């Protein structure tokens, strides 16, 4: 059997695998914990990937399609019918054992990015191309992955083509309000209020009392408004890529990880790596995690349940 | 037959020096993760020092900078050197391999004037 190894990256030295952005800080909270069950960023320790957890750092939130047509409506903002498929290019099969097509946002919000159109059909011999501000509320009634189709919304009240390939980019959030609905560990409703999702990755909690997750911390952008929000995955996309490139198999439901700083060889804190793919610390406190970005995690060695972590 | 035991334990003024050792017998003492705890009348048994497989150490942050844990895969004994004691450092040490969860008999030390 292959063994199992981490690949030796820095904090800053990791990117988030729910958002394209960097990992910031590391961060845990015991208080207000809420149920854990994102779809991005989950794979588990022998390779397998889970929910709509796919490899490309660029396929993180984005979708790829066609515009079918602009919806007529008085409401503010102009906004787009779009069709979905696959990243590769590929049509989309809803009767495939995943939760929506590989990439699609994991969570409850208004998604800030860019829209851009590359015709298929060129002219005397060049194809014409465009793009504009979009927002995409995962919320929305109309936001149905699963059934390969979703619905954006512009500024720009006409430039936008129809049958066209386009792309979505995403760059941040539109805002964090009252009106925004912007919950970090609330599923969207892939096939919207049609029916319930299905195939999702499970439930990430922690078992042992005095253990809570480890999360890793990326703040995200705002188009405007007031406040700081961030993405809390539960491996970075790094691991993600790592883990699938061995496929090493799992001896135990629990792995001791820990966070050395190379400088000087020493063991700052341990870690669970359980082999659903996610951390457990024994610490109590609440917030960001007080270590330098040049320490790393290092895989020590598989272990029973008798083991107790060091105190954080 | 596994059995630990401490040495190296007693009485000495505040701001000397004092080192325990810890011999492990019957064990896979090289693959064990060895640490040592202190337990202080009133307290629980709060984990000081650890020293894992690839001999990286943890300490914690009211230790760091002062004690020093070791080992000897040869004659199978954890060491730990403890330099500028103080008051609050009286308590019980022991030893303990973490691994595999086995205890030891631990020593007293205590520091006062």
């Amino acid at each position: 059997s292959k063994p199992f190894t981490l690949p030796i990256l820095t904090l800053g030295e990791l990117t988030n695998s729910r958002f394209p952005l960097p990992i910031d800080v590391l961060y845990t909270n015991p208080n207000e914990s809420a149920i854990v069950q994102c779809q991005n960023g989950r794979c588990t320790l022998d390779g397998e990937l889970q929910g709509t957890t796919q490899l490309l750092p660029t396929g993180i939130c984005a979708f790829r399609g066609k515009v079918t047509q602009q919806v007529q409506d008085e409401h503010r903002g102009t906004h787009w019918n779009m069709t979905v498929t696959n990243l590769n290019g590929t049509p989309f099969d809803p009767t495939e054992d995943v939760p929506a097509p590989l990439g699609t946002p994991d969570f409850s919000g208004q998604i800030y990015g860019v829209i851009s159109q590359r015709n298929t059909n060129t002219v005397p011999n060049l194809p014409a191309n465009r793009a504009h501000e979009a927002v995409i509320a995962t919320y929305s009634p109309k936001f149905t992955p699963k059934l390969g189709n979703i619905q954006f919304s512009t500024w720009e009240t006409q430039d936008v083509s129809s049958g066209q390939p386009t792309k979505f980019t995403p760059v941040g959030l539109a805002s964090v309000d009252a009106n925004s609905h912007f919950d970090q560990w609330t599923l969207p409703s892939y096939s919207g209020a049609l029916t319930l999702n299905m195939n999702l990755a499970p439930s990430v909690a922690p078992v042992f009392p005095g253990e809570c997750l480890l999360f890793f911390r990326s703040f995200i952008p705002l188009k405007g408004g007031y406040g700081n929000p961030a993405i809390d995955c539960l491996m970075p996309q790094e691991w993600v890529q790592h883990l699938y490139q061995e496929s090493a198999p799992s001896l135990s439901d629990v792995a001791l990880v820990r966070y050395v700083n190379p400088e000087t060889g020493r063991t700052l804190f341990e870690a669970k790596l359980h082999r659903n793919g996610f951390l457990t610390v024994a610490r109590n406190s609440a917030g960001p995690v007080v270590a330098p970005t040049n320490g790393y995690f290092r895989f020590d060695s598989w272990v029973n349940q008798f083991y107790t972590l060091a105190p954080m | 037959q596994v059995q630990l035991q401490e040495s190296g334990g007693g009485l000495v003024q505040p701001g000397g020096s004092l080192r325990l050792s810890c011999a492990a017998s019957g064990t896979i003492f090289s693959r064990n993760i060895m640490g040592w705890y202190r337990q202080a009348p009133g307290k629980e048994r709060e984990l000081v020092a650890s020293i894992y497989s690839d001999r990286s150490t943890w300490y914690a942050e009211s230790v760091e900078g002062r004690f020093t844990i070791s080992r000897d895969n040869v004659k199978n004994t954890l060491y730990l050197q403890m330099n500028s004691l103080k008051p609050e450092d009286t308590a019980m040490y022991y030893c303990r391999d973490r691994t595999l969860g086995s205890w030891g008999q631990g020593t007293q030390v205590t520091v006062s004037s």
